[PDB]
C-alpha cells in the first residue's frame, strides 16, 4: 500500500526462507514507466532510490571514506549513477568509478577497461556495481549461473572489502551469479532491493550489510536467486516516483564510525557485534592507490 | 601557436543554430539551496536546476584539454547550478558566464554585489 512512497521494495524475510525452483520471471507491469519529474534520467532516478533505501540500513560512515563504483558509464558518454553516489556520500569521500568504455564522470579517479584489469592496494567501505551485459536477456536458453565480472565481483569483495562495509550489486533475471548470493551469507544483514522507478524490470540490487569476513549463514545461490524471483513473480511492485520529490534527507549521515587496523586473531565478538551494527570497519586508513592493467601489443607486420 | 578554440567552435556552432549538447546530468534536490553557481553539492534554489559538473563542461565533454595551464577543471567533481531558463543547454551557460569570486553566484543570475 504505502510501498508507492518508499524509494523502493526489499525482498521480505520470509521469502529468503524458501526452497523454491527456478522459473521464468513474468512480471506483471512489464513494459510500463514510472512518470519521472520532467528532465531526469531513470539512473538518476535509480541510483537516487537506492541511496535512499540505504539510508535506512546501518552503513558504516567513516572519516575519508572509500568507494568504488564499478560499471558506471552509460552509453551517453557520462556517468549519472556516479553523479547521484557522490551527492549522496559525505563532501570529500573518495570516490572511484570505473566501465569498460570511455565516459566522463564527477569521480575522484576513474578507470576505462574490462574490471578485470582493476587493481587497488588498498580496502573499500562500500562497492557499488551496475555492471550488466543486456546480452543475457535471452529468452530461448536456459538461465545458469553467470561468471565473467560476477567472479571478479566474488574476489573483490573478499579480498577488498574492508570488515564493516557493504555492498550493492545490480542482478537481473539472467544476470545473476550463485556464488554472490552464497557471499551474501558473510554479511551482518542482506537483502535484493528493487527501486519503485525500475519496479517493472527484474533487475534488483543484491545488498550486503556490514560485512564480516566469514559465513554467518550458509545460503544456496541457487535457491536463492529462484526465491527471488518467485517474490518477483507473485509481488507486483507498483511503479512509483513519489520518493523522488522529498531530497530533505538524502545526504548520508557522516556518522564518523572508527576505523582500526586488526588482525584476524583479535576478532573477536566485541568486535564482530560492533561490526554487525555499522559502528566498525577494519582497515589500513593508508593512501589509496588504484591501476589499470594494459595489454601491450605491437601489431606491425 | 596553433591551439584548437573549442570555446569559439561551440558558440558559433550554437550561433548558427546547431542543438545544444545533451544529457547533462541533473540532479534531483529540494531547490532550497543557496544558488551558488559551483557547489560541493546541489544547491539550486527554486529558479535553478542541479548538474553533475563533468557533463557540463565542454572540454570534458567533448575530450579535449582544459584551458587551464594545469589542466583542472572547475567543474569535474563538483555540482552546478543553471538558471531553469538556460538549463536547455548547460554546456554553452557555463562557458558563456562567470562566477563572481566574491559572493560566489553567477554574474548576472544572483551576483548583487555590484548594486548599490
Ligand atoms: C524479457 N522479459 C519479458 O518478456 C517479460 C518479463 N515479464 C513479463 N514478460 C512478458 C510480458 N508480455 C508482454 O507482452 C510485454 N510486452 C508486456 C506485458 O504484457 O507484460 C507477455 C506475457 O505473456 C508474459 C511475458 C513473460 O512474455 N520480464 C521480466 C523480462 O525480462
Ligand atoms: C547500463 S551500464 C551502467 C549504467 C551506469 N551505471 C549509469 O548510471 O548510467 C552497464 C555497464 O556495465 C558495464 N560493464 C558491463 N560488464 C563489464 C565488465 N566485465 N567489465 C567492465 N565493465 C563492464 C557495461 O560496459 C556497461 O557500460
Ligand atoms: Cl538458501
Ligand atoms: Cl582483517
Ligand atoms: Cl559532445
Ligand atoms: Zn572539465
Ligand atoms: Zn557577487
Amino acid at each position: 500500500s504505502s510501498q508507492a512512497w518508499q524509494p523502493g521494495v526489499a525482498m521480505p524475510n520470509l521469502y529468503k526462507m524458501q526452497r523454491m525452483l527456478l522459473e521464468k520471471c513474468d512480471l506483471q507491469n512489464y513494459g510500463d514507466s514510472a512518470t519521472l519529474p520532467k528532465g531526469i534520467m531513470m539512473n538518476v532516478a535509480k541510483y537516487t532510490q537506492l541511496c535512499q533505501y540505504l539510508n535506512t540500513l546501518t552503513l558504516a560512515v567513516p572519516y575519508n571514506m572509500r568507494v568504488i563504483h564499478f560499471g558506471a558509464g552509460s552509453d551517453k558518454g557520462v556517468a549519472p549513477g556516479t553523479a547521484v553516489l557522490r551527492q549522496w556520500l559525505p563532501t570529500g569521500t573518495l570516490l572511484v568509478d570505473s566501465d569498460l568504455n570511455d565516459f566522463v564522470s564527477d569521480a575522484d579517479s576513474t578507470l576505462i577497461g574490462d574490471c578485470a584489469t582493476v587493481h587497488t592496494a588498498n580496502k573499500w567501505d562500500l562497492i557499488i556495481s551496475d555492471m550488466y551485459d543486456p546480452k543475457t536477456k535471452n529468452v530461448t536458453k536456459e538461465n545458469d549461473s553467470k561468471e565473467g565480472f560476477f567472479t571478479y565481483i566474488c574476489g573483490f569483495i573478499q579480498q577488498k572489502l574492508a570488515l564493516g562495509g557493504s555492498v550493492a550489486i545490480k542482478i537481473t533475471e539472467h544476470s545473476w551469479n550463485a556464488d554472490l548470493y552464497k557471499l551474501m551469507g558473510h554479511f551482518a544483514w542482506w537483502t535484493a532491493f528493487v527501486t519503485n522507478v525500475n519496479a517493472s524490470s527484474s533487475e534488483a540490487f543484491l545488498i550486503g550489510c556490514n560485512y564480516l569476513g566469514k559465513p554467518r549463514e550458509q545460503i544456496d545461490g541457487y535457491v536463492m536467486h529462484a526465491n527471488y524471483i518467485f517474490w518477483r513473480n507473485t509481488n507486483p511492485i507498483q511503479l512509483s516516483s513519489y520518493s523522488l520529490f522529498d531530497m530533505s534527507k538524502f545526504p548520508l549521515k557522516l556518522r564518523g564510525t572508527a576505523v582500526m587496523s586488526l588482525k584476524e586473531g583479535q576478532i573477536n565478538d566485541m568486535i564482530l557485534s560492533l561490526l554487525s551494527k555499522g559502528r566498525l570497519i577494519i582497515r589500513e586508513n593508508n593512501r589509496v592507490v588504484i591501476s589499470s592493467d594494459v595489454l601491450v601489443n605491437n601489431e606491425n607486420l | 601557436a596553433f591551439a584548437v578554440d573549442a570555446a569559439k567552435a561551440y558558440k558559433d556552432y550554437l550561433a548558427s543554430g546547431g542543438q545544444p549538447i545533451t544529457n547533462c546530468v541533473k540532479m534531483l534536490c529540494t531547490h532550497t539551496g543557496t544558488g551558488q553557481a559551483i557547489t560541493v553539492t546541489p544547491e539550486a534554489n527554486m529558479d535553478q536546476e542541479s548538474f553533475g559538473g563533468a557533463s557540463c563542461c565542454l572540454y570534458c565533454r567533448c575530450h579535449i584539454d582544459h584551458p587551464n595551464p594545469k589542466g583542472f577543471c572547475d567543474l569535474k567533481g563538483k555540482y552546478v547550478q543553471i538558471p531553469t531558463t538556460c538549463a536547455n543547454d548547460p554546456v554553452g551557460f557555463t562557458l558563456k558566464n562567470t562566477v563572481c569570486t566574491v559572493c560566489g553566484m553567477w554574474k548576472g543570475y544572483g551576483c548583487s554585489c555590484d548594486q548599490l
